[PDB]
C-alpha cells in the first residue's frame, strides 16, 4: 500500500506548514523547523507540496513568510505582470509570473 | 530551546493537525501539533502532564503547555487526541524514531 504512504506524506506536510502558518509570528525558528521538516517529507516520501504552501516559504532560508510581518509582497504589472516576495528575514527576492 | 514564547499561546494550534490519525496509523503520522496527556512514566513528575507536542526527536516529544516539558517516547505511555476528540493510547516505545523516519514503518 504505497498509496496511503503517500496519502499520510501529503497530511504530514500539510499539518506542518499549517503549524509553520500558526507559529511564525512568536517563534520563526520553530515555523523554519516546520518548513524544513516538511521539505525532508517530500523529498522522502517523493510526493509534491500542496499548492496552497508552495510559494509560502522562502526558497533560500526556509522561513515561513508572512506577508506584512517577515515578508514584502508586491503586485507589479506596468511591464511584464508579476508578484514580487522578498523574504525579509535574509533578503531572498522570489518572483512568479501574473 | 525556542519553547518559551509558545507558553501563554498555545491556542494557536487549536485545529491546525490535518491528518486523521489512528491507533494504526499513528506511527507514521505528525505527531507535533497532536494535543498529549501522559498516562504513565518511569519518571513520576511526567506522569498527568498535557500540553500540544511541538517539536520531536529520536527519543523526545517536547511539549507545551503550563510550561515546557521535554518528555522521553521510550519509558512513557501517551494519550493522544485525534481530531474528533477521540483518544488514541500507545506506549512511547513504539513511537521512538526521527519525525522524518518515522514514514516507513
Ligand atoms: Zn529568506
Amino acid at each position: 500500500e504505497k498509496k496511503e504512504k503517500k496519502k499520510i506524506a501529503i497530511e504530514r506536510i500539510d499539518t506542518l506548514f499549517t503549524l509553520a502558518e500558526r507559529v511564525a509570528r512568536y517563534s520563526p525558528d520553530l515555523a523554519k523547523r516546520y518548513v524544513e521538516l516538511a521539505l525532508e517529507i517530500q523529498k522522502k516520501a517523493k510526493v509534491k507540496i500542496p499548492r496552497k504552501w508552495k510559494r509560502r516559504y522562502c526558497k533560500r532560508c526556509h522561513t515561513f513568510l508572512i506577508p506584512g510581518v517577515n515578508a514584502r509582497v508586491r503586485l507589479r504589472t506596468k511591464r511584464m505582470p508579476h508578484v514580487v516576495i522578498t523574504c525579509l528575514e535574509c533578503g531572498y527576492i522570489m518572483r512568479y509570473p501574473y | 530551546g525556542s519553547y518559551q514564547e509558545i507558553i501563554g499561546r498555545t491556542w494557536i494550534f487549536r485545529g491546525a493537525h490535518r491528518g486523521r490519525v489512528t491507533r494504526r496509523n499513528i506511527i507514521w503520522h505528525e505527531l507535533i501539533g497532536l494535543r498529549v496527556r501522559i498516562v504513565g512514566s518511569t519518571h513520576p513528575a511526567f506522569v498527568g502532564i498535557e500540553g500540544y507536542v511541538i517539536d520531536e526527536t529520536r527519543n523526545m516529544l517536547v511539549i507545551a503547555g503550563d510550561r515546557i516539558w521535554k518528555v522521553p517516547k521510550d519509558v512513557s505511555i501517551f494519550e493522544f487526541e485525534a481530531d474528533d476528540g477521540t483518544k488514541i493510547k500507545i506506549p512511547g516505545e513504539r513511537l521512538v524514531g526521527r519525525p522524518e523516519m518515522r514514514l516507513k514503518k
